[PDB]
RNA sequence: CGAUGUCGGCUCGUCGCAUCCUGGGGCUGAAGAAGGUCCCAAGGGUUGGGCUGUUCGCCCAUUAAAGCGGCACGCGAGCUG
RNA sequence: GAAUGCCGGCAUGAGUAACGAUAAAGAGGGUGAGAAUCCCUCUCGCCGUAAGCCCAAGGGUUCCUACGCAAUGGUCGUCAGCGUAGGGUUAGGCGGGACCUAAGGUGAAGCCGAAAGGCGUAGCCGAAGGGCAGCCGGUUAAUAUUCCGGCCCUUCCCGCAGGUGCGAUGGGGGGACGCUCUAGGCUAGGGGGACCGGAGCCAUGGACGAGCCCGGCCAGAAGCGCAGGGUGGGAGGUAGGCAAAUCCGCCUCCCAACAAGCUCUGCGUGGUGGGGAAGCCCGUACGGGUGACAACCCCCCGAAGCCAGGGAGCCAAGAAAAGCCUCUAAGCACAACCUGCGGGAACCCGUACCGCAAACCGACACAGGUGGGCGGGUGCAAGAGCACUCAGGCGCGCGGGAGAACCCUCGCCAAGGAACUCUGCAAGUUGGCCCCGUAACUUCGGGAGAAGGGGUGCUCCCUGGGGUGAUGAGCCCCGGGGAGCCGCAGUGAACAGGCUCUGGCGACUGUUUACCAAAAACACAGCUCUCUGCGAACUCGUAAGAGGAGGUAUAGGGAGCGACGCUUGCCCGGUGCCGGAAGGUCAAGGGGAGGGGUGCAAGCCCCGAACCGAAGCCCCGGUGAACGGCGGCCGUAACUAUAACGGUCCUAAGGUAGCGAAAUUCCUUGUCGGGUAAGUUCCGACCUGCACGAAAAGCGUAACGACCGGAGCGCUGUCUCGGCGAGGGACCCGGUGAAAUUGAACUGGCCGUGAAGAUGCGGCCUACCCGUGGCAGGACGAAAAGACCCCGUGGAGCUUUACUGCAGCC
RNA sequence: GAGCUAGCCCUGGCCAGGGUGAAGCUGGGGUGAGACCCAGUGGAGGCCCGAACCGGUGGGGGAUGCAAACCCCUCGGAUGA
RNA sequence: UGGUUCGUGGAGCCAUGGGGGAAUCUGGGCGGACCACCGCCUAAGGCUAAGUACUCCGGGUGACCGAUAGCGCACCAGUAC
RNA sequence: AAUGACCU
RNA sequence: CGCGGGGUGGAGCAGCCUGGUAGCUCGUCGGGCUCAUAACCCGAAGGUCGUCGGUUCAAAUCCGGCCCCCGCAACCA
RNA sequence: CCGAGGGUAGGGCCCGUGACUGGGGCGAAGUCGUAACAAGGUAGCUGUACCGGAAGGUGCGGCUGGA
RNA sequence: GUGGGAGAGGGUGGUGGAAUUCCCGGAGUAGCGGUGAAAUGCGCAGAUACCGGGAGGAACGCCGAUGGCGAAGGCAGCCACCUGGUCCACCCGUGACGCUGAGGCGCGAAAGCGUGGGGAGCAAACCGGAUUAGAUACCCGGGUAGUCCACGCCCUAAACG
């Protein structure tokens, strides 16, 4: 059937981006922990051009 | 008039369209003076407000003229009248001899080639405009504003009117659509004649999906429903409500008075 | 009750006798024939349809007879639902 | 030592199930330590509206090559989408960005919010939409619309040359638009040819023949030719297009009325360029040479594509902005602008490879999911259907035997033909086209493919229309008539309704429980009730604000009913809602009669009755397509039976029409009648309606229904009652090799006994040791800390005239 | 977290081929003029048959599956809600 | 209304959303309703070290662990997945 | 402000 | 089986709970109006209160045991 | 070739029968009321509509077969 | 044919006043409605009676007749338009063109049906208050369809002279 994961380029960076993230409060949070914890990656890779 | 179809399908033998034959050879619209675009959308920022809208054919909005007060004195010729999408009222398109070209919302009785015109002067005659108090009492009237200098909002819809009744200082008393007596200032514009386009009541719909091409989307019976979602949901097969019927936000549906009380625009009002 | 799947049908059977038939017998208000009634006897047999989820039952057509009951109201790690 | 404990390790089932579609394999020859599995050749099978091809998404090195097989591959592996290394992705013209705007996002001004933040006209951002200049070939192991060849374009900048008032983010025009059906002419694509070109081939009985086989194309500027799209030309007046305008708009006169003229596309043709089979020979994993000085011609079919902004009809009435054209304002008119021609300038990012899949989403080389374009030939009425098949790609990454039970999928059957069974569940019959031929009923459409029938191949003869063509040959579409041949059988294979009768429910097409319910449920037009006068009601939000609606009573919100036909009674006592400037009650506040505490006193501070006080409730009315309700007991007719009639109690009123053992009937398989040999079901009636009933509508209703019930015909493996055969597994051999479960086991029957159902206790009986294929009665078998039931002063969802608050409203 | 699912907004795309034959148009007929009736043309429809395509009706298989919804046969819609 | 031990209590003091609304030493607040008396303070502007809290970081020590422990990480870990 | 058994 | 409401003249109903009096309507009987009947008018009669027990000075009434009458309930399995 | 007839399928008319149901005719002295005929005690009759155990009543219009 | 005449003949548009009902203001009290008699009902929440203003629908007093017009049904305030039938005079024109009429077609009171509009009064059904033995009737108070309009049906009558 039609699984949950249907891969988009501009909508992981448009949902998860460093800049959507950087937009709120709620975000900034995120990468603020993110940030302690040592995380490698704060927002997901999302390739191509 | 009404055009009636035979029964070769199922849902075609109750449906009914309009007549068109008022509708001047100028089916698609005029650019310059309108169209905009329509912004199609059943709801507020975010959450829908107003249930079971959506889909239905996409429009071109009109900017009607609804002031008639700009070009007192400027006759106007009419050139033509066509389909509004959005309105019941059929719209007429008229030339001024000052050149500019606006649309007015088309009244019964109204001929292409007619000549029409706004202001205190103005013969009464169907299709013009003038201000309440220089129109006989008792003519039947359209478009009429509330407020001075505000716009037509009263009696715009297909085939109805106003009729003026008498006249009290600075208002003259309407009795509107509804059947309200209203005191109205002297002062409003409002438009000789009744709107026309009245057998639109007339009109079968048909079937379902001509609802829908309407932008009308399914309406469901609170019965339909869970108590979750309404008062009237559950129980068991069938229920016949258990309390006074009430909207799917707990007021109650029939009889419950909900104009507030204490408008200052009470006390210009007179009837039901 | 950290689970014994619960009606009926099907399939496969098997046992008890307080025997429906078939075999033996006493009495009979047993002429004969056919019955009644009791005692011995389970070795084998104990039909096909209509209605009902039905068990049961009531019919239709038969039959020597169309037996009653147990086996977790036998049998779902066998089916049916 | 136990916690269905936690992490880890190793066992059991077990060489057991499985090895991922039943499209299929066989051989010869290579390479190699090792070949069913790698390479090559011959044969066979499968796909072919794809299982072929080209894009987009996603993926990100999987592409190519060299060297390799530990692991990954469900077996093997010399092979690989795997390991190591190296190579490979070339653009002004393709796509995206130095262009535009959509929803939406952001947001200067502005508004709002305890804070965080929320809105928000302009502007910006935002694309499978608009705009914009490359076509055909050749090359690499791997890239090419990118490199190269040929042919053809577009932007800038600097020049010269020739024109003109040039000139804006501003005015206008244009861009610019639906759906359905469509004309004319073209192109893509395809069929045929005695014609042109071509290596070649006479086979096995015949054929040296208009014999077989292969191929007869592609691009192409100007200039033409043919199709078609856009569009009127003047002159005045002017108050609108938010400054101006010669532009546009409106008015009036002339001239065209036409594509005549300007243009602008498309298609042919075009200087010229390129390509160019079968077969044969070769050595590649593959390509090369020759065939060739290849030929490159004539017909026919022909689009859904082009000319495009074509045409007709319809109602539901069908984006925006820039480019572009034009107008003028500031300015400037040595600038500038247009046209021609020369020289110069033309960046950034993507380009590999997979892409209906072994490279994407599904943990997997997963029988699933994935948008667009091409998708040839022949026949079958047509077609993207079906059968076979070009091109091209596959035989699905375990094989080998055997020929049991059983299961799966499949074929056939005596005689009977639903006796099967909850039910004809399943399977069968029926099946395409043409022509006959069709009932009740009906809303006049339907019902209708009703039902039931006949024809259907091939050959020869005569003959009617068209299309392309000159009015002709052919070539291509539809027909009619007559003879005759073959077989059991002519839509000879594949694709392709069983039918009727009568009820229940819902009018209908539709929608729903993704993953057990597709329905009589939801929706539906349509009917009524009710709110709403516009800053509407209502909804969302603390607000600003937005929806409603750029709507205005023929409109918008809410509620119930649910096409249609005939209809929808009685009760306003209770509850609700609506209407009542009286009255009763009624909080804060007003008012202070009166009293209290202190002070030597002025005073200061407390209570506090009258009386004046809102909504709300009480009270008076209204209203049922508002919440709702719509009786009991006796007696009576000149045979009995029964009761039109009467008495009486009660109510707010005592159920009317129509239906009625019903999706409703307990007693109940009610009692009659019909279908049956027989009918707890079904249909028609009777009414004793436990417990129908009129918008939670009542009684009907043609049509419709993968809905539910009853019946009959047809036809059958459903059955009597099974039988045989087919293939995939099951079994045997080789290869890889799980799982749930598992206190430990040396794990028999009976009659007992025991926590009341024992392999384990007692008595007796039986029983050599160990496997293999099978069957499921048992191990209260596995699986899930029972769903049900109760318990807990456990938890949630829901309700209301439970309590108590809160929003909201008054 | 709306990359699954539900609704709506913006912008594109897709729907082979067959049937049935509404309005209208045109001709003939009828009438004082009509209504209307015949042809012919025309091509409407939550119309019919049936691929793609969207579904998921019944039965069987599958149940440590190919698959945490699949497969075969059969079936509904397929110019529209 | 909040704050204080103070939950409306005899409920003061301190802060304050709303209403009314003074005074400048013979002026004002406070000592738990209130009044008298005796006393204590001087509101409606602001700044001000040190003593105090914490441990990303460095150092020292341990009747603290010794790789199923000790931080999740002794090992290129907030990594693989 | 109702009613008047049957035939004659 | 459980529950709670009910038996009163000839008929239909009151009267009980706050024990001592049984009342309303119809019917029956006698008389009148009428030619007669009914309607109407005037008079009159009529009640072991289902039974059995006793609580009391006294029971239709209060309390127990039976008997018929009606209504409700009979659920999860 | 046609063809009597037999067969199958479907229509058309006609007759008989059917639980139950509708009204009707007729049958000396059963029931309920009083509709009509005298202004029949509400003039009657009437077409239609609604209602009522029953005659009947009422609304609307009409008639003289009433003053 | 020419010239005139009377008419509530028909269709459309417009308009007038009297009265009833409802609303508003004023003034005003203790009752008003109604019947054979009453009661239901309305009224101290300010009724009936009276005055001023407004709204609305329907029907047209006197003229009016024992009258007129029409084929019938039927037609009545006034105004204008469109429009049929008819009477007289003159004897001008045509020249037998005539009468009737199966079927057909058209019209057709009231009630009734469909769609939308309107609804003051009246009023089937319905609810009451009386009357009666009982009243589903007569009488009284309320009251809905309907009565009114547009369009489309229905086709009846003591449609009668
Ligand atoms: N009589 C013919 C038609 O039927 C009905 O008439 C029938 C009945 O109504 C009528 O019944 C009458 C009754 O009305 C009258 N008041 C009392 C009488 N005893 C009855 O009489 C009837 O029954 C008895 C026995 O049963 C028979 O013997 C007698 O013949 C018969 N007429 O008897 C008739 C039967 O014969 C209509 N009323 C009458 O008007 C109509 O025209
Ligand atoms: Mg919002
Ligand atoms: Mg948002
Ligand atoms: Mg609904
Ligand atoms: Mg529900
Ligand atoms: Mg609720
Ligand atoms: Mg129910
Ligand atoms: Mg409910
Ligand atoms: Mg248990
Ligand atoms: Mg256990
Ligand atoms: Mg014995
Ligand atoms: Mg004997
Ligand atoms: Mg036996
Ligand atoms: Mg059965
Ligand atoms: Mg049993
Ligand atoms: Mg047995
Ligand atoms: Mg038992
Ligand atoms: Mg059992
Ligand atoms: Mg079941
Ligand atoms: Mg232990
Ligand atoms: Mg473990
Ligand atoms: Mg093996
Ligand atoms: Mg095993
Ligand atoms: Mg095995
Ligand atoms: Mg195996
Ligand atoms: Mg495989
Ligand atoms: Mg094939
Ligand atoms: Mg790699
Ligand atoms: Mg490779
Ligand atoms: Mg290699
Ligand atoms: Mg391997
Ligand atoms: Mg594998
Ligand atoms: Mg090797
Ligand atoms: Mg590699
Ligand atoms: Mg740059
Ligand atoms: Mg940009
Ligand atoms: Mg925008
Ligand atoms: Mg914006
Ligand atoms: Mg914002
Ligand atoms: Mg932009
Ligand atoms: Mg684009
Ligand atoms: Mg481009
Ligand atoms: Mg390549
Ligand atoms: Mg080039
Ligand atoms: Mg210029
Ligand atoms: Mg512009
Ligand atoms: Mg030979
Ligand atoms: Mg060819
Ligand atoms: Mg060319
Ligand atoms: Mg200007
Ligand atoms: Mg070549
Ligand atoms: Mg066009
Ligand atoms: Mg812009
Ligand atoms: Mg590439
Ligand atoms: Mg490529
Ligand atoms: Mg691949
Ligand atoms: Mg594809
Ligand atoms: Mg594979
Ligand atoms: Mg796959
Ligand atoms: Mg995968
Ligand atoms: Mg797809
Ligand atoms: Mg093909
Ligand atoms: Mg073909
Ligand atoms: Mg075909
Ligand atoms: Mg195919
Ligand atoms: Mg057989
Ligand atoms: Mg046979
Ligand atoms: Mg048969
Ligand atoms: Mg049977
Ligand atoms: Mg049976
Ligand atoms: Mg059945
Ligand atoms: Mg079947
Ligand atoms: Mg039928
Ligand atoms: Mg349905
Ligand atoms: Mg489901
Ligand atoms: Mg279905
Ligand atoms: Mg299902
Ligand atoms: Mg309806
Ligand atoms: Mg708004
Ligand atoms: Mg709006
Ligand atoms: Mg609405
Ligand atoms: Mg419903
Ligand atoms: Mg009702
Ligand atoms: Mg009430
Ligand atoms: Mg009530
Ligand atoms: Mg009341
Ligand atoms: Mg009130
Ligand atoms: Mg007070
Ligand atoms: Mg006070
Ligand atoms: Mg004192
Ligand atoms: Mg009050
Ligand atoms: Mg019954
Ligand atoms: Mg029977
Ligand atoms: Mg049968
Ligand atoms: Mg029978
Ligand atoms: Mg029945
Ligand atoms: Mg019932
Ligand atoms: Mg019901
Ligand atoms: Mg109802
Ligand atoms: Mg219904
Ligand atoms: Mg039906
Ligand atoms: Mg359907
Ligand atoms: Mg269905
Ligand atoms: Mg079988
Ligand atoms: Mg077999
Ligand atoms: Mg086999
Ligand atoms: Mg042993
Ligand atoms: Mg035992
Ligand atoms: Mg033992
Ligand atoms: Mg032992
Ligand atoms: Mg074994
Ligand atoms: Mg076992
Ligand atoms: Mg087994
Ligand atoms: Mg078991
Ligand atoms: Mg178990
Ligand atoms: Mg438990
Ligand atoms: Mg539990
Ligand atoms: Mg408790
Ligand atoms: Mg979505
Ligand atoms: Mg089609
Ligand atoms: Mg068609
Ligand atoms: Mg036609
Ligand atoms: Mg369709
Ligand atoms: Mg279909
Ligand atoms: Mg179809
Ligand atoms: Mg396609
Ligand atoms: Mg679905
Ligand atoms: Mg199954
Ligand atoms: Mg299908
Ligand atoms: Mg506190
Ligand atoms: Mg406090
Ligand atoms: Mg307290
Ligand atoms: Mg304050
Ligand atoms: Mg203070
Ligand atoms: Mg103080
Ligand atoms: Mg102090
Ligand atoms: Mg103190
Ligand atoms: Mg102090
Ligand atoms: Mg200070
Ligand atoms: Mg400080
Ligand atoms: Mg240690
Ligand atoms: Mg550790
Ligand atoms: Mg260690
Ligand atoms: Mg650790
Ligand atoms: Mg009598
Ligand atoms: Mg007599
Ligand atoms: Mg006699
Ligand atoms: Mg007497
Ligand atoms: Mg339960
Ligand atoms: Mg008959
Ligand atoms: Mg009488
Ligand atoms: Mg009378
Ligand atoms: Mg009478
Ligand atoms: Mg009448
Ligand atoms: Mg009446
Ligand atoms: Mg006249
Ligand atoms: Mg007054
Ligand atoms: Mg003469
Ligand atoms: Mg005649
Ligand atoms: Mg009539
Ligand atoms: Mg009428
Ligand atoms: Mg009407
Ligand atoms: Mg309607
Ligand atoms: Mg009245
Ligand atoms: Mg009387
Ligand atoms: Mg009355
Ligand atoms: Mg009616």
């Amino acid at each position: 059937m039609k699984r949950t994961w249907q891969p988009n380029r501009r909508k992981r960076a448009k949902t998860h981006g460093f800049r959507a993230r950087m937009r709120t409060p709620g975000g900034r949070k995120v990468l603020k922990r993110r940030r302690q914890k040592g995380r490698w990656r704060l927002t997901p890779a999302v390739r191509k051009r | 008039a009404v055009k009636k179809f035979k029964p070769y399908t199922p849902s075609r033998r109750f449906m009914t369209v309009a007549d068109f034959s008022e509708i001047t050879k100028t089916e698609p619209e005029k650019s310059l003076v309108k169209p905009l675009k329509k912004t199609g959308g059943r709801n507020n920022q975010g959450r829908i407000t107003v249930r079971f809208r959506g889909g239905g054919h996409k429009r071109l909005y009109r900017i009607i003229d609804f002031k008639r007060w700009d070009k007192v004195g400027i006759p106007a010729k009419v050139a033509a009248i066509e389909y509004d999408p959005n309105r019941s009222a059929r719209i007429a398109l008229l030339h001024y001899v000052d050149g500019e070209k606006r649309y007015i919302i088309a009244p019964d009785g109204l001929q292409v080639g007619q000549q029409v015109v706004a202001g205190p002067d103005a013969p009464i005659q169907v299709g013009n405009a003038l201000p309440l108090r220089f129109i006989p009492v008792g003519t039947v009237v359209h478009a009429v504003e509330l407020e001075p200098k505000k716009g037509a909002k009263l009696a715009r819809a297909a085939g109805t009117s106003a009729q003026i009744q008498g006249r009290e200082g600075d208002y003259v008393i309407l009795r509107l659509p509804s059947g309200e007596l209203r005191k109205v200032h002297g002062e409003c514009y409002a438009t000789v004649g009744a709107v026309g386009n009245a057998d639109h009541k007339n009109i079968v719909l048909g079937k379902a999906g001509r609802s829908r091409w309407l932008g009308r989307r399914p309406h469901v019976r609170g019965a339909a429903m869970n108590p979750v979602d309404h008062p009237h949901g559950g129980g068991e097969g069938r229920a016949p409500r258990g309390r006074p019927p009430a909207s799917p936000w707990g007021w109650q549906t029939k009889g419950l008075k909900t104009r507030k009380r204490r408008k200052p625009s009470s006390r210009f009002i007179i009837a039901r």
